[PDB]
C-alpha cells in the first residue's frame, strides 16, 4: 500500500547500501550509493522535507558523487570486475540482503520487530503532525533564518570552506 | 609552504579546538572537530614523502570514522532529548558511541594503533601538534559529559591503554614512537581519575602537555629522531643531556620531579572513592613507562657513547633553532611539585 | 632581520635579487689540470665570488678567527699521510675523503647562502657532485673497503638531494701523462707518490658518471689545457648558454626561501654528515671523543658563542 | 594621480576584472547611503505571516485599537503612498 | 521507534561495517565513509522535520557541507597514494609499521 | 676584529635592551600598583 | 630552647594538625552527602537554561 | 615460587607482552577490522552500551 | 562566575604578601630559567644578558 | 562549554538552536513545545542530579 512509500523507500535504502558496503569494485559501489542517495531524497521529500530533499539531488548526487566517479575514472578505476564475481562481496551482499529480507518480513507481519530494539510497524504515517495550515513553508523558514540567526554558523563554515580549498592546494603540490 | 599560510592553517587548527571548547551546541563541536582536522592535514603532508602520505591517509581515515560515530551519537541523543545542549547524553547507547568516538580520537587502546604509525611517518614538530594540542578538544567534551559515560567502559579502555601504552614503548627505538607510546599510556591516567575528580584530568592533562612538548623542543633542537642519534648529544650539547635526563625521569614519575604529582593526586582520589585495587596496579603498570624511560637515560647522559669524526665539524658552529619557550618548559616539566596545591585554580 | 619567515613575509624573496648573473659555476678536472687558474679568471671576468677548492681546513676558515685548527681537531686526516700509506690501517684514507665529503657540503652550502642572499654568482672547484670521483678512484685502487663506499653513498644520498646543481660545468681534460708529467714539474715529494692508475680511474669517474649525469640537468662546457689556457674565449662560451636544462628553472621564491633556511643553518646542513653506522674508519671511541672535544672548548674564542668570549675581546657581555 | 594612472592601466588590461571589483564595490557601499534602504525593513515588518493574536482588555490600552478599523494602530499609509 | 528509524539504522550500521572491513581499493572505503554521511543526513532529517523544529532545518545542509569538504580532502590524499603506487590499495599503504 | 666574520651578537641590539628593561619596569610598577589597591579594596570590605 | 618553649610550640602545632584533620574528615563526609544528593553547590551538574525559552504567543494556539 | 618472580621472569614477561603488542603488519584492513571486534564484544559481552 | 580568572568575591581575602615563600619559589624558578636560557646557547650562564 | 564565553561576553554564538522551544522564525512552534518548556521549568537551577 501507498501508506508504507516511506517504509518501502527505507527497504530499498538499505538493499542499496547492502550493495556498496559489500564493496565491488567502486565503479559499481559508486552507483550503489547515487541510488540510496536518490532513495534517501525520496524519503526526506515525504516527511515534507522539500529542499532538503533537492540539495541530496543538487549536492550530494550532483557535486560530490560527480567528483566521486570523477576520481574514481582517473585514480581507481577505469574498467569494472564483473559485478559479484568475488566471493567475498557475493557473500556480503546476499548476508546483507537476507538479513534485510527478515527484517521486514517480521514486522509486515506483527506490525512490530525486535530487531536488537523495539521498533512499531503500523505505518510511518500515524507520528505525523495533524493540523497544518500556515501559509508558507516551515522548512524553508528555517533555512532562511541560517543568515539571521546563524551568523555564527555562517562565518565559521565560510572560514572552513576557504580553508578548505588553501589545504586541497597544498596537499596536491607535491 | 608559505609562511603566511603556515601561520593561517596553524591557526584554524587552533580555532577548530577553541570551538570545541566554547560551544553548547553539538553541531558547533562536531564543525570543531571537522575544521581541526581539515587543517591538520597539510602540516602532517608538508614534508612530501610516502611515509608522510600514508600517515595522513590514515589519521584520515581515522579521524573521519570518529566524527562520523560522534555525530551519530549527536543524532541519537537528538531523537530521545529534542535538544542540542553540549553536556550528559540521554541515551545508554549514544553514550557509548560519543565515548568510543572520543577514546578512538585521543588514540585511546585499543583504538591505539594510528598513534605510533602517524607519529612515527610525520615531522617532529607536526608530532608535537599531535600528542599536545590535539588532546585539548576530545578531553574538553569528555569533562563535560562523563556523568552519563558508562563507568565499566571508560576505566576498561584506561587500564588498556596503560597497559599497552607501556608495554608497546619496550621495543622502540625510534624516538617518535617512544613518545607515541608515552601518550597512549598518559591518556590512560587522564580517563581512569574522569569518573572521580575532572580536575585531576586537568591537572593531568596540562602537565603532560608540559613535558611532552619539552621532549619534542629538545629532540628538534638537535633534529634527533632515533635512540643512537640521540646518543651523539653527549658530545655536542652537553647541557641538553642533563635537561633530557631530568625530563625523562619527570615523566617517568618520580619525587622530587613535576611527573610525580598528576600520579600522586590521581592515586588520592581513587583511594578517597574506596578504589585500591585500580590506582596500585596502574602505578606498578607505570613502572613499565619509567624502564624505557631510564633506557633512554642511559644512552644519552649517563654513558658517553661511541662518536663519529664528522662530528669534530660540528663543534664549530652554534645551536641556530628557535627552541622556543625551553628554558620555561624545561623547569616547569622538573620543578613544580612544592606548588602542588596549586591545582585548586583548575577547580 | 636575521633571515627568517618574518624577513621573507616583508619582501626579502631571492627572485628580487637574483639576475641574470646569478649562476653557480663549478670547475672540475683531474689533479693538476689548471683548473684552480681557470676558476680564478672566470670569476674575475664575470665579476662572481671565487672560492678556493675545499680543503682539510675549509671550516676553520669560516669560523673564530678563520686560521686553520690543529690537526687533532680535524680528525688528523692528512692528504699528506694519504699519498705516503693510502692502505694505513688507521683509516687515514676513508676518515680523509668523509671529511672532505662534509666540508664541500658545507662549502656548497656557503656558496649557495651567498647566491640566494646576494644574487651574486659563484664559482667554485670541484663540488659534492664531483666528489665521488676520488671516492671511486680510493676503491678502484684497493684503498678503501667496500662498506666505507656504502657508508659515503648512504651519507651523499641524504645529504645531496636538498640542493640545486650549478648552473654550469667547466670540465678541464688533461690527459693523464700530461697529468703525471705536470705533477712531478710541481716538484710536490708526496703527491709525486701518485699512480697513474689511480689518475686513471678518476679520469673514468668523470667520464664514465660524472659528466653524462651532469649534462641531463647542467650546462657542460668542455676544454682541454691549451683551450682552458683562452679564459676571454672560456667566458664567452659562459655568457652565450641557454639554460634551459635542470631544476632551477623550477625554483620559485617560496622554494628558494626553504633552500635559503636549510643552507643557512650549518647544523642542519651537517646534520646527516654523522649519522650513527658505526664504521673502523670514522668512529672514535667515547674516551678520545670527550678529551678532544675538552680541548677544543679552551681555543682561544671557543668557549662561548661567538661574542660573548670575553677572552678576545668581547664587550657588554651582560646586555647581549 | 598615482592612483589615476592606475585605474587607467587595469581598465586597459583587465576591463573585466575592474567591472567585478566596480560592481562588488557599491554593492557593499550603495545601501548604507541608499534613502530606501530603511523601507525594506518595514514593508517585510509589515507583512503578516501569523495571526494578530488579540490582548485581553484591562482598561488600560488607549493605544491599543478595539476593531481593526479604529483610529489606532500602526498603519500602512506610508506603503499605500510609497 | 517508528519502522523508518529501523532501516536508516541498519544502513549506518551496514556501512559503517563496510568501512570497518576493508577490502584493497582506498576509494571503496571512502564511499562506505559517504554512505554513513548519508545515513546520518536523513536520519537527522526525518526527525528534525516530524518534531517540526524549525530552527534546526539548516542542520542537515552544514552537515551535508562539512561531509562533502571533508570527502574533497579524502579524495585528494587518495589520488595522492594514487600518484605513489598507481594504484589506491591500501596494502601499499604499510611503511610505517 | 678577532672574528673571522661579523657574529650576529657582536653587539647589543639596543632596542631589544630596551624593551626588555621596558616590560620589567612596567609589570614591577603594574604589580605593586596592583598590590596596593588589593590591600585597600581588602580593608575597606573587612573595615579595618 | 627551654622545655616550656617546645611544650607549647608542640601545643600550638598540636591544635593546627588537629584542627586540620577534622576538617578533612568533614570534607569527605560534605563530599559524600553533596554528591549522592546534589543539593549542594558541589557536583552540580548543569541543566537548560529556562531564559532560553520563548513565551510570546505563537503561531499556533495550543503550546 | 623462585621461577615465578625472578628478574629473569619478569624481565622475559613484558618482553614477551611487547612483542605481541607492537609486531603489527601496519595495514589500514586489520586495525580497522580490530576495531569492528572490539565494538561488537563491547555490546555482546560486556553491554557497554547499557 | 562562570569563566573568571578571579570573580569580584575574591577581593575580601587579603591579597598575598609580596614576601610569600612561595612567591619567593617561583622567582627563583625564573631563575633558573634564566640561567638553562644561557647554557642551552652557550652564553655565559652568570654574567650573561642580566636584562634577559 | 568548558570555557563559557558566550555567557562571560554576553554574545550568542550557539544557544539559540540548543531547545524547540526557543524563539524560532514566525513563531513557529515545535511539536513538543509544551512539553519541553514544562520539564526545562522544572529542572531549572537545581542540577542534573536532583533532575533525574
Ligand atoms: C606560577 C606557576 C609557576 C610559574 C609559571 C610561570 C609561567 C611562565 C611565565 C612567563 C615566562 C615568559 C618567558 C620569560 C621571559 C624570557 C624572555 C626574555 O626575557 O627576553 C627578553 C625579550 C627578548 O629577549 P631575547 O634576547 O630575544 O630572547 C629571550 C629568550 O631567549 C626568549 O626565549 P623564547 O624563545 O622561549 O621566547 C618566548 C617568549 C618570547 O620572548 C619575548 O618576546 C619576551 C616576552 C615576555 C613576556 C612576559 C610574560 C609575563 C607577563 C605576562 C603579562 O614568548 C612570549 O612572548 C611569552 C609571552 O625582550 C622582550 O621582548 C621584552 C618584552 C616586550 C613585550
Ligand atoms: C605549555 C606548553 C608550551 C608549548 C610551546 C611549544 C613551542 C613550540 C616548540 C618550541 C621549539 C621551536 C618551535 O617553535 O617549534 C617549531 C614549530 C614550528 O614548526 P617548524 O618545523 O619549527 O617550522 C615551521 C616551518 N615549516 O612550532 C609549532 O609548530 C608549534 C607547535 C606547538 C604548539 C602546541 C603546544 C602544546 C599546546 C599548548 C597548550 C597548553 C595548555
Ligand atoms: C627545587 C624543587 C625541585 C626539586 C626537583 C629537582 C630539580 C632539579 C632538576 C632541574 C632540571 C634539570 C636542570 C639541571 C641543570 C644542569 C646544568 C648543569 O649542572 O651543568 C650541565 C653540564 C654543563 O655542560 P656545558 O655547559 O654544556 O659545558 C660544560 C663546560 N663547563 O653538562 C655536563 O657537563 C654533562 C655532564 C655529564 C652528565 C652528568 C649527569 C649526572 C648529573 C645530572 C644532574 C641533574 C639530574 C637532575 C635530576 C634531579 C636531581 C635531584
Ligand atoms: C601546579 C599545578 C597547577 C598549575 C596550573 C596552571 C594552569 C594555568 C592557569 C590557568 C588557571 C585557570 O583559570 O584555568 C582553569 C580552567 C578551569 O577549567 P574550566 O573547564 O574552565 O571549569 C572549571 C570549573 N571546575 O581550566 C584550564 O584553564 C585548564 C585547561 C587548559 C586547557 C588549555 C587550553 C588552551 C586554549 C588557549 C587558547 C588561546 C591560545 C593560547
Ligand atoms: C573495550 C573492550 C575490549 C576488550 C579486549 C581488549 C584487547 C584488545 C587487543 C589490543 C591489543 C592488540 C595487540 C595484540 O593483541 O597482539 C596481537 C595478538 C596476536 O598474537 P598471537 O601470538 O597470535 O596470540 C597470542 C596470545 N596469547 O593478539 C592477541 O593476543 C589478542
Ligand atoms: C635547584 C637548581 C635547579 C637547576 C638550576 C638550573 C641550572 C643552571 C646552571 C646551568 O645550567 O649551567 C651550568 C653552568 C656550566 O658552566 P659554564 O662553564 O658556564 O658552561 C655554560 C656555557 N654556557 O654552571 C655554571 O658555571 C653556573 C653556576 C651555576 C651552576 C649550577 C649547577 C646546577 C646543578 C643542578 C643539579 C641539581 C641540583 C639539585
Ligand atoms: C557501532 C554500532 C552502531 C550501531 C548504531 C545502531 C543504532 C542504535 C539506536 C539506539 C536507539 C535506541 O536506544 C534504546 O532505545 C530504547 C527505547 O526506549 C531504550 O529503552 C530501553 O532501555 C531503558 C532501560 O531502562 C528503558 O528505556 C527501557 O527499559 C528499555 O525499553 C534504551 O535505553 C535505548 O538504549
Ligand atoms: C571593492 C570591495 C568589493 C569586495 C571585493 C571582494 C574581495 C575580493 C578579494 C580579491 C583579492 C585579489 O587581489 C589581487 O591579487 C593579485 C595578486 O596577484 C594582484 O595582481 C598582482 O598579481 C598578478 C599575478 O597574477 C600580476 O599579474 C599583477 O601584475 C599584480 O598586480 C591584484 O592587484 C589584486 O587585485
Ligand atoms: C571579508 C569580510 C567582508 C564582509 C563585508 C560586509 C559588507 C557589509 C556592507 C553593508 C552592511 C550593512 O548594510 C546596510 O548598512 C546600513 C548602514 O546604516 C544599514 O542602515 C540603513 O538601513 C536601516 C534599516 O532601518 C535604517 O534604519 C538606516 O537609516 C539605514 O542607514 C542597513 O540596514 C544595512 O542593510
Ligand atoms: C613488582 C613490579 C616490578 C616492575 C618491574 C618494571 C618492569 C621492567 C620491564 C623490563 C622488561 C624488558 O627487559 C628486558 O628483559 C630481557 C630479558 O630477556 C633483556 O634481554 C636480554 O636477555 C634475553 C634473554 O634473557 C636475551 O635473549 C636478549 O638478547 C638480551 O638482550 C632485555 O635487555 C631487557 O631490556
Ligand atoms: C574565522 C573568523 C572568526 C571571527 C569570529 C568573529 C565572532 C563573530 C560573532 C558573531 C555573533 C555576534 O553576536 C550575535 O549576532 C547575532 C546577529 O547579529 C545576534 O542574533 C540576532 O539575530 C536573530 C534575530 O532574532 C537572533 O539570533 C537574535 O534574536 C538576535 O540577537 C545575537 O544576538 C548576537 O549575540
Ligand atoms: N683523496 C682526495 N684528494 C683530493 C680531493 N680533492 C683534492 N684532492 C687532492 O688535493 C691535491 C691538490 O688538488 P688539485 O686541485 O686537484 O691539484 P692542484 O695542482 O693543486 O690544482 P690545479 O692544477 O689547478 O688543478 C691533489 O693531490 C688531489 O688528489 C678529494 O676529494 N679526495
Ligand atoms: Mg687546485
Amino acid at each position: 500500500m501507498m501508506l508504507y512509500i516511506v517504509f518501502i523507500l527505507s527497504v530499498i535504502f538499505v538493499m542499496g547500501f547492502v550493495g556498496f558496503s559489500s564493496k565491488p569494485s567502486p565503479i559499481y559501489g559508486g552507483l550503489g550509493l547515487i541510488v540510496s542517495g536518490g532513495v534517501g531524497c525520496g524519503i526526506v521529500l515525504n516527511f515534507g522535507g522539500s529542499f532538503l530533499g533537492l540539495m541530496v539531488f543538487l549536492i550530494y548526487l550532483g557535486g560530490m558523487m560527480v567528483v566521486f566517479g570523477y576520481t574514481t575514472a582517473m585514480a581507481t578505476e577505469q574498467y569494472p570486475e564483473i559485478w559479484l564475481s568475488n566471493k567475498a562481496v557475493l557473500g556480503a551482499f546476499v548476508t546483507g540482503l537476507l538479513m534485510e529480507f527478515f527484517m521486514v518480513y517480521y514486522v509486515l507481519k506483527d506490525k512490530e520487530v525486535e530487531v536488537v530494539f523495539e521498533f512499531n510497524g503500523l505505518g510511518d504515517w500515524v507520528i505525523y503532525d495533524t493540523g497544518d495550515s500556515g501559509f508558507f513553508s516551515e522548512e524553508a523558514m528555517g533555512i532562511a533564518a541560517l543568515y539571521s540567526y546563524g551568523t555564527w554558523l555562517v562565518i565559521v563554515t565560510g572560514w572552513s570552506l576557504l580553508i578548505g580549498v588553501v589545504v586541497i592546494m597544498e596537499i596536491t603540490r607535491g | 609552504m608559505n609562511p603566511i599560510i603556515f601561520i593561517i592553517i596553524l591557526l584554524t587548527i587552533m580555532l577548530g579546538t577553541i570551538i570545541v571548547m566554547i560551544s553548547s551546541h553539538w553541531l558547533l563541536v562536531w564543525i570543531g572537530f571537522e575544521m581541526n582536522m581539515l587543517a591538520i592535514i597539510p602540516i602532517m603532508m608538508k614534508n612530501h614523502n610516502p611515509r608522510a602520505t600514508e600517515a595522513s591517509t590514515k589519521y584520515f581515515l581515522t579521524q573521519s570514522t570518529a566524527s562520523m560515530l560522534l555525530m551519530m551519537a549527536v543524532i541519537i541523543n537528538l531523537m530521545f532529548s529534542g535538544q542540542w545542549t553540549v553536556m550528559k547524553l540521554f541515551n545508554p547507547m549514544a553514550s557509548m558511541l560519543m565515548t568510543m568516538a572520543l577514546a578512538m580520537k585521543l588514540g585511546m587502546a585499543p583504538f591505539h594503533f594510528w598513534v605510533p604509525e602517524v607519529t612515527q611517518g610525520i615531522p617532529l614538530s607536526s608530532g608535537l601538534i599531535l600528542l599536545t594540542w590535539q588532546k585539548l578538544a576530545p578531553m574538553s567534551v569528555l569533562y563535560q559529559i562523563f556523568p552519563s559515560i558508562n563507568l565499566n567502559l571508560i576505566l576498561t579502555l584506561s587500564v588498556l591503554s596503560i597497559l599497552i601504552g607501556g608495554w608497546g614503548g619496550l621495543n622502540q627505538t625510534q624516538l617518535r614512537k617512544i613518545m607515541a607510546y608515552s601518550s597512549i599510556a598518559h591518556m590512560g591516567w587522564m580517563t581512569a581519575v574522569l569518573p572521580y575528580n575532572p580536575t585531576m584530568t586537568l591537572l593531568n592533562l596540562i602537565i603532560y602537555i608540559i613535558m611532552t612538548s619539552t621532549m619534542f623542543t629538545m629532540f628538534m633542537a638537535n633534529s634527533t629522531t632515533t635512540t643512537l642519534s640521540l646518543s651523539h648529544t653527549w658530545n655536542k650539547t652537553p647541557i641538553m643531556t642533563v635537561l633530557i635526563l631530568a625530563t625523562l625521569l619527570s615523566m617517568g614519575g618520580l619525587p622530587p620531579l613535576s611527573g610525580f604529582m598528576p600520579k600522586w593526586m590521581i592515586i588520592q582520589e581513587m583511594t578517597k572513592n574506596n578504589s585500591i585495587i585500580l590506582p596500585t596496579f596502574m602505578a606498578i603498570t607505570a613502572l613499565l613507562n619509567l624502564y624505557f624511560y631510564m633506557r633512554l637515560t642511559y644512552s644519552t647522559t649517563l654513558t658517553m657513547f661511541p662518536s663519529t669524526n664528522n662530528m669534530k665539524m660540528k663543534w664549530q658552529f652554534p645551536l641556530m633553532k628557535k627552541m622556543t619557550f625551553l628554558p620555561t618548559m624545561v623547569v616547569l616539566s622538573t620543578m613544580m611539585l612544592p606548588l602542588t596545591p596549586m591545582l585548586s585554580v583548575l577547580e | 632581520l636575521q633571515y627568517g619567515p618574518l624577513a621573507y613575509i616583508l619582501g626579502e624573496k631571492a627572485t628580487k635579487k637574483m639576475t641574470e648573473k646569478s649562476k653557480l659555476i663549478t670547475v672540475d678536472g683531474n689533479i693538476c689540470s689548471g683548473k684552480s687558474k681557470l676558476a680564478k679568471e672566470i670569476a674575475e671576468k664575470l665579476g662572481l665570488k671565487h672560492f678556493p677548492e675545499a680543503g682539510i681546513h675549509y671550516v676553520d676558515s669560516t669560523t673564530g678567527d678563520g686560521k686553520p685548527l690543529p690537526v687533532q681537531f680535524s680528525g688528523n686526516c692528512s692528504l699528506e699521510k694519504f699519498y705516503d700509506d693510502p692502505k694505513s690501517n688507521d683509516g687515514n684514507s676513508y676518515r680523509l675523503q668523509a671529511w672532505l665529503y662534509a666540508s664541500r657540503l658545507l662549502q656548497y652550502a656557503d656558496a649557495l647562502e651567498h647566491l640566494l642572499s646576494t644574487g651574486q654568482g659563484v664559482v667554485l672547484e670541484r663540488s659534492i657532485y664531483s666528489d665521488f670521483v676520488f671516492l671511486e678512484a680510493m676503491y678502484r685502487q684497493g684503498f678503501i673497503r667496500k662498506q666505507c663506499v656504502d657508508h659515503y653513498n648512504q651519507v651523499k644520498k641524504v645529504t645531496i638531494c636538498e640542493y640545486l646543481p650549478p648552473h654550469v660545468v667547466v670540465y678541464v681534460d688533461v690527459p693523464v701523462p700530461e697529468v703525471q708529467s705536470r705533477i712531478q714539474k710541481k716538484g710536490n715529494p708526496h703527491e709525486m707518490k701518485i699512480t697513474s692508475a689511480y689518475l686513471q680511474d678518476i679520469e673514468n669517474a668523470y667520464k664514465g658518471t660524472f659528466l653524462p649525469e651532469m649534462s641531463e640537468k647542467c650546462e657542460v662546457l668542455q676544454y682541454s689545457a691549451w683551450e682552458a689556457q683562452d679564459a676571454e674565449k672560456v667566458v664567452e662560451d659562459i655568457e652565450y648558454l641557454k639554460y634551459d636544462k635542470g631544476p632551477w628553472l623550477d625554483q620559485n621564491d617560496r622554494k628558494l626561501h626553504k633552500l635559503r633556511m636549510l643552507v643557512q643553518d650549518k647544523l642542519e646542513v651537517l646534520n646527516y654528515t654523522s649519522i650513527p653506522v658505526f664504521l673502523p674508519e670514522v668512529t672514535v671511541g667515547a674516551h678520545q671523543s670527550d678529551q678532544v672535544f675538552q680541548e677544543f672548548t679552551e681555543l682561544p674564542g671557543r668557549k662561548y658563542r661567538a661574542g660573548y668570549n670575553e677572552d678576545v675581546g668581547d664587550k657588554w657581555i651582560w646586555l647581549k | 594621480e598615482r592612483v589615476a594612472a592606475f585605474l587607467k592601466n587595469v581598465w586597459a588590461k583587465e576591463p573585466v576584472l575592474v567591472a567585478s571589483f566596480a560592481i562588488a564595490g557599491l554593492a557593499v557601499i550603495l545601501p548604507t547611503l541608499s534613502p530606501y534602504t530603511k523601507y525594506s525593513l518595514m514593508i517585510n515588518r509589515a507583512t503578516p505571516y501569523n495571526y494578530p493574536v488579540p490582548l485581553r482588555d484591562d482598561g488600560n490600552m488607549p493605544d491599543v485599537p478595539s476593531h481593526p478599523q479604529d483610529p489606532q494602530g500602526p498603519s500602512l499609509e506610508w506603503l499605500k503612498r510609497l | 521507534m517508528s519502522m523508518v528509524y529501523m532501516n536508516i539504522m541498519m544502513a549506518f550500521t551496514v556501512s559503517l561495517v563496510g568501512l570497518l572491513m576493508y577490502r584493497s581499493h582506498l576509494m571503496s572505503s571512502l564511499l562506505c565513509l559517504e554512505g554513513m554521511m548519508l545515513s546520518l543526513f536523513v536520519m537527522a532529517a526525518l526527525t528534525i522535520l516530524n518534531s517540526h523544529f524549525t530552527l534546526a532545518s539548516m542542520m542537515p545542509i552544514i552537515l551535508l557541507v562539512f561531509a562533502a569538504c571533508e570527502a574533497a580532502l579524502g579524495l585528494s590524499l587518495l589520488v595522492m597514494v594514487s600518484n605513489t603506487y598507481g594504484t589506491d590499495y591500501v596494502q601499499n599503504l604499510n611503511l610505517l609499521q | 676584529k678577532f672574528y673571522i666574520q661579523e657574529p650576529p651578537h657582536g653587539s647589543p641590539n639596543w632596542l631589544k635592551v630596551g624593551l626588555t628593561l621596558g616590560t620589567s619596569v612596567f609589570l614591577w610598577i603594574y604589580l605593586i600598583k596592583q598590590h596596593n589597591e588589593d590591600v585597600l579594596e581588602y580593608k575597606r570590605r573587612n573595615g579595618l | 630552647d627551654g622545655p616550656e618553649k617546645n611544650y607549647e610550640r608542640t601545643m600550638a602545632i598540636l591544635q593546627i594538625e588537629a584542627e586540620k584533620a577534622e576538617l578533612r574528615l568533614k570534607e569527605l563526609e560534605v563530599r559524600r552527602l553533596m554528591r549522592a544528593r546534589g543539593d549542594g553547590p558541589w557536583f552540580h551538574y548543569p541543566t537548560i537554561d529556562k531564559e532560553l525559552i520563548d513565551h510570546s504567543p505563537k503561531a499556533t494556539p495550543d503550546n | 615460587w623462585l621461577e615465578a618472580i625472578l628478574p629473569k621472569t619478569i624481565s622475559l614477561a613484558q618482553m614477551k607482552a611487547s612483542t605481541l603488542v607492537t609486531n603489527q603488519k601496519g595495514l589500514i584492513k586489520l586495525y580497522f577490522l580490530s576495531f569492528l571486534i572490539t565494538i561488537l564484544i563491547s555490546m555482546i559481552l560486556f553491554n557497554f552500551h547499557e | 562566575a562562570t569563566f573568571q580568572f578571579l570573580p569580584d568575591e575574591a577581593r575580601s581575602l587579603p591579597p598575598p604578601k609580596l614576601t610569600d615563600p612561595r612567591l619567593a619559589f617561583v622567582g627563583f624558578l625564573g631563575y633558573c630559567s634564566g640561567l638553562i636560557d644561557n647554557a642551552i646557547r652557550r652564553r655565559p650562564v652568570l654574567l650573561a644578558g642580566l636584562h634577559r | 562549554p568548558f570555557f563559557d564565553v558566550q555567557k562571560r561576553l554576553g554574545v550568542d554564538l550557539d544557544r539559540w538552536m540548543t531547545i524547540q522551544s526557543a524563539e524560532q522564525p514566525h513563531k513557529i512552534p515545535s511539536r513538543c513545545h509544551a512539553f519541553e518548556k514544562e520539564w526545562i521549568e522544572c529542572a531549572h537551577g537545581i542540577g542534573s542530579i536532583r533532575a533525574e
